[PDB]
C-alpha cells in the first residue's frame, strides 16, 4: 500500500485520503516517523501538518502535483513543534494558506517554528469557530483540551472512517506516553476522551508516530494518562 | 531541540 517519492512515504486511507510520513534520522536514536494528512475535496487538495523540515515539506506539494494535480487550498497544523510546523516556509513559498491554533501562533516563536497566517479559535465545547477556518469542506477540527501540550488540536474527515488524533493520542500497543515534558498530565486523560467522543464514528485512528490503529489508541492512552492523575 | 517525541 505504501508509495515511495525521495525521503517521503504515502500510505491512501480512503479514496480521497492519504497519510503523508517523514523521517528525521539522529545519530544514535534512527530514524523517527511523522505522520500527517493529504485530502483531496473535489478540484482542491488539502493538507493536515508538515514534514519535519521545509525540503521534506516541498517533497509533499512535488508528490501532491505528480499523482493529484490539484492546488491546495490550505493547510492545517496540529500544534506547535517541529514535526507538524517545521516546513511552515515551504508551505508560504508555495502561497498556500496556513492556519494554526491561536495558541500554537502565539508559542511558534518560543518554539522556533514560523507561525501560520491564520488563527483558529473555540467554542467552551473545543468545536472551532467556523468563521476562523472558512472553507474547510470536510476537515472537522476540534480542540480536545491540552494533552501532548496546551495547543494540541485534532482533525475528523467528514464521510470517511478517518479521525487523525496527532500527537496526542499513542497506538493501543503503546508501552508509555513517550516523553512527559511539555505534558499537561493533569487533562491529558480528558483531553484523550473528549478526542474520542468527538468523532465517534471514526474506526481508524491516524496519529503522528504510529500506523493507523483501532479506537483502542484512545482508549489505551486514555488508561495510561489516567495513571498519572 | 524538540524534535517531537525526541526531548533534544
Ligand atoms: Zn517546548
Ligand atoms: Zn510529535
Ligand atoms: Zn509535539
Amino acid at each position: 500500500g505504501d508509495q515511495r517519492f525521495g525521503d517521503l512515504v504515502f500510505r491512501q486511507l480512503a479514496p480521497n485520503v492519504w497519510q503523508h510520513t517523514s523521517y528525521l534520522d539522529m545519530p544514535g536514536f534512527g530514524a523517527v516517523a511523522s505522520n500527517g494528512l493529504i485530502v483531496r475535496d473535489g478540484g482542491r487538495v488539502l493538507v493536515v501538518d508538515t514534514a519535519w523540515t521545509d525540503d521534506q515539506t516541498a517533497q509533499i506539494l512535488n508528490w501532491i502535483k505528480q499523482e493529484i494535480n490539484l492546488p491546495v487550498a490550505l493547510a492545517v497544523v496540529t500544534h506547535a513543534h517541529q514535526d507538524k510546523m517545521g516546513g511552515m516556509d515551504a508551505l508560504h513559498a508555495a502561497g498556500i494558506a496556513t492556519y494554526a491554533n491561536a495558541l500554537s501562533n502565539q508559542l511558534a516563536p518560543q518554539e522556533g517554528m514560523v507561525a501560520a497566517q491564520h488563527s483558529l479559535t473555540f467554542a467552551a465545547n473545543g468545536w472551532v469557530e467556523p468563521a476562523t477556518a472558512p472553507n474547510f469542506g470536510p476537515l472537522k477540527v476540534f480542540y480536545p483540551g491540552p494533552g501532548h501540550t496546551s495547543d494540541n488540536i485534532t482533525v475528523g474527515i467528514d464521510g470517511t472512517d478517518i479521525a487523525f488524533g496527532g500527537c496526542l493520542i499513542k497506538d493501543s500497543k503503546a508501552k508509555s506516553l513517550g516523553n512527559l515534558g511539555d505534558a499537561d498530565t493533569e487533562h491529558y486523560a480528558a483531553s484523550a476522551r473528549a478526542f474520542g467522543a468527538a468523532f465517534p464514528k471514526a474506526s481508524m485512528i491516524v496519529m503522528s508516530h504510529s500506523a493507523p490503529d483501532s479506537r483502542a489508541a484512545i482508549t489505551h492512552t486514555a488508561r495510561m494518562a489516567d495513571k498519572l492523575r | 531541540x524538540x524534535l517531537x517525541p525526541i526531548p533534544e
